[PDB]
RNA sequence: AGUGGAGCCUGCGGCUUAAUUUGCACCCGGCCCGGACACGGACAGGAUUGACAGAUUGAUAGC
């Protein structure tokens, strides 16, 4: 008999030195 | 130095250049073969 | 303008030719990136040992780079003064004086690969009259197919001066049984193109008729987006 | 006589760059302005205009 299994049954900078010049 | 600032301390050995030597406004510069099978 | 014009090369690879060319600069340089060129060229196995031909060797440098790799090598060459100058340069190897149009006296099955750097040239004309380019490459090429390995690489550098030299090598490597092609490395450049022969043994039905009715001399309606355009479907 | 070798300069490519303009044009920051028509909102209880002083600003400025 069929069972009902819709869905799958197993479950060094400084401070102020800037971004360009570092 | 054309983009952002730069912020530098003077100290008493920068006393004879200009300010726009400590801002550099360029950024440096940082820069296979076939063997025939047949 | 070239070498291959002044002859022979037994006169015009004499002493005072040799000894300008162990001091130049452009010609170490240049001659050692083609010898790193050349043994590149060859898919010889890393970490493996093999044993190598440097024919044309004149100073060695090629020479020098195959035992700088820790390979060994025989160098084979026509002009005396060439041998002298490599000999006073101590290199590692041993080599062998004898043309190599000739043929090259060695047993076949013996060398795991081939490195000829600027000789195969000077082969393309006859400078006797008992000369003859074509049987003589023919012969060479022949003892190229015999004293190496089945199966092993020959690379061959050059410098074409037209087609026809490389027509006539090309053919006689051919007719030698050889396979293999051509790396013209940097093609298109002039400074850097060196050619390195590498070798080794083994709507529109509704436009043509309308182009038919214009060709026949009658007026045709004027060619458009709309020419083969289906108009609705048919029921 | 050379050039191709070397040093330097320059031209195309390519690479780095915010930009390295191109077959002052480029980049980074700051100003200035910028429809009527229709319909719906706010508007004399107030629409909106002008402004000294100080400041932000790289600087000044009722912009
Ligand atoms: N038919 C021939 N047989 C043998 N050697 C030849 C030859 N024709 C030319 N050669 C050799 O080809 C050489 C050209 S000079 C090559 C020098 C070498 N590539 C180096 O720089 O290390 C000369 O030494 C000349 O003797």
């Amino acid at each position: 008999e069929s069972l009902q299994a819709e869905v799958i049954p197993d479950p060094k900078v400084p401070k102020g030195t800037s971004s360009y010049q570092a | 130095n054309g983009k952002t600032f730069n912020q530098v301390e003077i100290k008493p050995e920068m006393i004879g250049h200009y300010l726009g030597e400590f801002s550099i406004t360029y950024k440096p510069v940082k820069h296979s073969r076939f063997i025939p099978l047949k | 303008r070239r070498p291959e014009h002044g002859g022979p090369p037994e006169l015009f690879y004499d002493e005072t030719e040799a000894r300008k060319y162990v001091r130049n600069s452009r010609m170490i340089d240049i001659q050692t990136r083609m010898a790193g060129r050349a043994l590149e060229l060859l898919y010889l196995p890393e970490n493996k040992p093999c044993y190598l031909l440097d024919i044309g060797c004149g100073t060695g440098l090629s020479g020098s780079y195959l035992s700088d790799e820790g390979h060994y090598w025989v160098g084979l060459d026509i002009s005396p003064a060439m041998l002298d100058e490599a000999v006073d340069r101590e290199i590692e190897g041993d080599l062998l004086l004898g043309d190599m149009g000739q043929g090259i006296p060695f047993k076949p099955g013996t060398f795991d690969g081939c490195i000829s750097i600027s000789a195969v040239q000077w082969l393309c004309n006859a400078n006797k009259k008992s000369e003859n380019p074509a049987k003589r490459l023919y012969c060479f090429f022949a003892s190229l197919f015999s004293v190496l390995v089945r199966g092993s690489r020959a690379v061959l550098q050059l410098y074409p001066e037209n087609s026809e030299q490389l027509e006539l090598i090309t053919t006689q490597a051919t007719k030698a049984g050889f396979s293999g092609g051509m790396v013209v490395d940097y093609p298109n450049s002039a400074k850097a193109k060196k050619f390195y022969l590498c070798l080794f043994s083994g709507r529109a039905w509704v436009l043509e008729k309308k182009e038919r009715h214009r060709r026949q001399g009658r007026e045709v309606r004027p060619d458009t987006q709309y020419t083969g355009r289906k108009r609705k479907p048919r029921f």
